[PDB]
RNA sequence: ACGAACGAGACUCUGGCAUGCUAACUAGUUACGCGACCCCCGAGCGGUCGGCGUCCCCCAACUUCUUAGAGGGACAAGUGGCGUUCAGCCACCCGAGAUUGAGCAAUAACAGGUCUGUGAUGCCCUUAGAUGUCCGGGGCUGCACGCGCGCUACACUGACUGGCUCAGCGUGUGCCUACCCUACGCCGGCAGGCGCGGGUAACCCGUUGAACCCCAUUCGUGAUGGGGAUCGGGGAUUGCAAUUAUUCCCCAUGAACGAGGAAUUCCCAGUAAGUGCGGGUCAUAAGCUUGCGUUGAUUAAGUCCCUGCCCUUUGUACACACCGCCCG
């Protein structure tokens, strides 16, 4: 439990809640923080640990999805804080708060499952809970940046500050963000 | 395990035995048994013992 | 956490209980380290789980009269209680009332006692059909 | 139609089971209405306390 | 519940729904009114309440 | 002897043996720099509890440690299992218990993960398939 | 119903709490005597602090680390909840909290496979123009399709050259008869030529001075320096002999490919995957095997809804059991 909460570029505090039906899933001061996220995924004990499994670790460790991506792990880290800085350069502000907030706004809200009524396979709408939506918005942004630099100019860092701008900040610019009103309208008239 | 040989042909033996002796005789496996406790002389603290002394 | 325990203990604990009971532990380290003397078996995994279902055992013992032990201060204790002094009961009650036809009966035998004549003749309907 | 946005305070889970989709029934207490109770179905990790989040207070789930 | 916490009266003494429910046997079955009982557990009876 | 303590740490394999020393208060890492082991992008790395154990606990030891074995970040959790392993004892048996009683709580203010490491490594391969739970593919006609 | 077993628990290995135990001049250490060599290396260019896989000859020394013998962990053990406090289950303090995985190995039998592991083995068969035997050339590797097991990717987290950041698996000299594990400099570029030398193995390679994570660097979303074959031209290298490239290396040839619709597997934890390295075949030797090993992820802690064991009720013309009888 340190003195003072700094990445070596900014603080690592002042870390909030937006949309109180994320409270505790997003989590900033579980018990620690570090200069910068590394982990195994120790956090692997319960559902519950990794619901309030620390934000920056779980992207951190999250944004190596696509195979032998998790054989390059330093330089993926480079990355992120690479795409950090550039949010607190585009944008300004504190890119950690801002993207507390793109998750907010990128969050779903409802998933239906597969129950024919008479036979038909039919469609009907569950809130998602709390922590499948922190999940589905980090977890689909994570996609988008990849079908970005994967099709695109933009290097990884670059497309996930810029999905992280335009998140919260923009309306209709992600992946993530028509991920949303899909399966919210599928939820709406497939209740 | 064994073979025999026949003018109609072969058979196939297996003997599995016990070994005999239950301490480690020549063919005797370990002391103990594979199974639960039990008693040879086990000790109790019944009889009435109370203040007085012996001197030697 | 833990599994459902065997018979090599169940036999291995309802034999120690028995004789060893008085000299047998309060505590698991005190269980394990009776173990080693006045146990004889081929391993130590029996070993600590006989130590711990023996820890099971002092859980169970001084816990009322418990009806999955058996040791001495329960054996003796239960017979000394029934070894016992019959109050003054041997009129087994203070004045009994009885009814007339019992007294009617009883003068078949010529017989009475300690008398009142309790009265409870009508009926209000009987057994539920 | 009308949509009214909520904040559903879950009373009580009440297992993993019934449909496969991780769903769980939930009794929310909305923290706001007295005689409206909407028992309701969610999908995945729920503890009490928290408020799962509702754009519609009217989704009552018990297979309707 | 609902239905008294907009009514004109508090809540009124709600005259019930009273049916005769019949099915056949194996309509029975098929929407498990009852099941099965052992070779003599069939002797003994046991009606859904 | 009664001045300095040399004991052992590790992650799952990498194994470490760390010194703290009295003298003037140094830090050295395989008997090289203590950055200077150079991940390049883990320089953040080990100077977290190196700033947040006590600057003035970190001005009279003098770090030496012999380490092989494994891989990089593995080696890293080596050294810095170690080096708190040596202290501890350095101030509980040597050294009274004011002195102990700072560092020892600091120990899970950083985190208890450091005193022992993982109890985990990785096992043997199971055969039938490509690694230790997978299993090679069930192919038709 | 009782008194009984075998199959499970038991029977072992592996990984993990061991700052206390046990000692190796064939191991390491060596903390100690920067002592002898070394640089002044540096602010300083001095006292000393820093770095020598540098040695001490050995009749100095110990197993922190080190390979590990025994000693010894861990048993729902305690308690917060539930049951009937029955046998137990979630949690937390003592932390290793149960259970890290690998092993070991039934009764009836299939008529599934084994006589081309055998001189294991019954019939009959070949028995001098051999199916016994030594050998030479060819075949087991020929291509209009289909399939699976498969290595390499579809490029920007591509990746090109150069630096330095980092091991344990195991084999290791003649054999049951031919070729054992390594290192030094001299040349050609590597392949490749050269001879001196360590070793029957904690002696020695190798403190395996292991890659992909690292970074400088680049042109620039361009079948593009990619993904990199095809084939051309040579060079060596084992071998009685590589011709339908068996392997190695180069100039150079520069192609089919943009994460793939038909079905399906796998794993919910140092586990998948990325993955260099070992070991089996040998005169030649791995995209295979099966281990070492690292950088280590998405969500999951429920359920039999899909395919599937076991249970109970319970109909059966079925007795090779629904791939069965079966009927006009």
């Amino acid at each position: 439990t340190p003195d003072i909460k700094l990445f070596g570029k900014w603080s690592t505090d002042d870390v909030q809640i937006n949309d109180i039906s994320l409270q505790d899933y997003i989590a900033v001061k579980e018990k620690y923080a570090k200069y910068l996220p590394h982990s195994a995924g120790r956090y692997a004990a319960k559902r519950f640990r990794k619901a309030q499994c620390p934000i920056v670790e779980r992207l951190t460790n999250s944004m190596m999805m696509h195979g032998r991506n998790n054989g390059k792990k330093l330089m993926t880290v480079r990355i992120v804080k690479h795409a950090f800085e550039i949010i607190h350069l585009l944008t300004g502000e504190n890119p950690l708060q801002v993207l507390v907030n793109a998750i907010i706004n990128s969050g779903p809200r409802e998933d239906s499952t597969r129950i024919g009524r008479a036979g038909t396979v039919r469609r009907q709408a569950v809130d998602v809970s709390p922590l499948r939506r922190v999940n589905q918005a980090i977890w689909l942004l994570c996609t988008g940046a990849r079908e970005a630099a994967f099709r695109n100019i933009k290097t990884i860092a670059e497309c996930l500050a810029d999905e992280l701008i335009n998140a919260a900040k923009g309306s209709s610019n992600s992946y993530a963000i028509k991920k949303k009103d899909e399966l919210e309208r599928v939820a709406k008239s497939n209740r | 395990v064994r073979h025999v040989l026949l003018r109609q042909g072969v058979l196939g033996i297996k003997v599995k035995i016990m070994l005999p002796w239950d301490p480690s005789g020549k063919i005797g496996p370990k002391k103990p048994l594979p199974d639960h406790v039990s008693i040879v002389e086990p000790k109790d603290e019944i009889l009435p013992t109370t203040p007085i002394s012996e001197q030697k | 956490m833990g599994r459902v325990r065997t018979k090599t203990v169940k036999k291995a604990a309802r034999v120690i209980i028995e004789k060893y009971y008085t000299r047998l532990g309060n505590d698991f380290h005190t269980n394990k380290r009776v173990c080693e003397e006045i146990a004889i078996i081929p391993s130590k995994k029996l070993r600590n789980k006989i130590a711990g279902y023996v820890t099971h055992l002092m859980k169970r013992i001084q816990r009322g009269p418990v009806r999955g032990i058996s040791i001495k201060l329960q054996e003796e204790e239960r017979e000394r209680r029934d070894n016992y002094v019959p109050e003054v009961s041997a009129l087994d009650q203070e004045i009994i009332e009885v009814d007339p036809d019992t007294k009617e009966m009883l003068k078949l035998l010529d017989f009475g006692s300690l008398s009142n004549l309790q009265v409870t003749q009508p009926t209000v309907g009987m057994n539920f059909k | 139609r009308v949509q009214p946005i909520k904040l559903a305070r879950v009373t009580k889970v009440l297992g993993r089971t019934g449909s496969q989709g991780q769903c769980t029934q939930v009794r929310v207490e909305f923290m706001d209405d007295t005689s409206r109770s909407i028992i309701r179905n969610v999908k995945g990790p729920v503890r009490e306390g928290d408020v799962l989040t509702l754009l519609e207070s009217e989704r009552e789930a018990r297979r309707l | 519940r609902d239905i008294s916490e907009a009514s004109v009266f508090d809540a009124y003494v709600l005259p019930k729904l009273y049916v005769k429910l019949h099915y056949c046997v194996s309509c029975a079955i098929h929407s498990k009114v009852v099941r099965n009982r052992s070779r003599e557990a069939r002797k003994d009876r046991t009606p859904p309440p | 002897p009664l001045q300095s303590v040399q004991v052992f740490g590790r992650k799952k394999t990498a194994t470490a043996v760390a010194h703290c020393k009295r003298g003037n208060g140094l830090i050295k890492v395989n008997g090289r720099p203590l950055e200077m082991i150079e991940p390049r992008t883990l320089q953040y790395k080990l100077l977290e509890p190196v700033l947040l154990l006590g600057k003035e606990r970190f001005a009279g030891v003098d770090i030496r440690v012999r380490v092989k074995g494994g891989g990089h970040v593995a080696q890293i959790y080596a050294i810095r299992q170690s080096i708190s392993k040596a202290l501890v004892a350095y101030y509980q048996k040597y050294v009274d218990e004011a002195s102990k009683k700072e560092i020892k709580d600091i120990l899970i203010q950083y985190d208890r993960t450091l005193l022992v490491a993982d109890p985990r490594r990785c096992e043997s391969k199971k055969f039938g398939g490509p690694g230790a739970r997978a299993r090679y593919q069930k192919s038709y006609r």
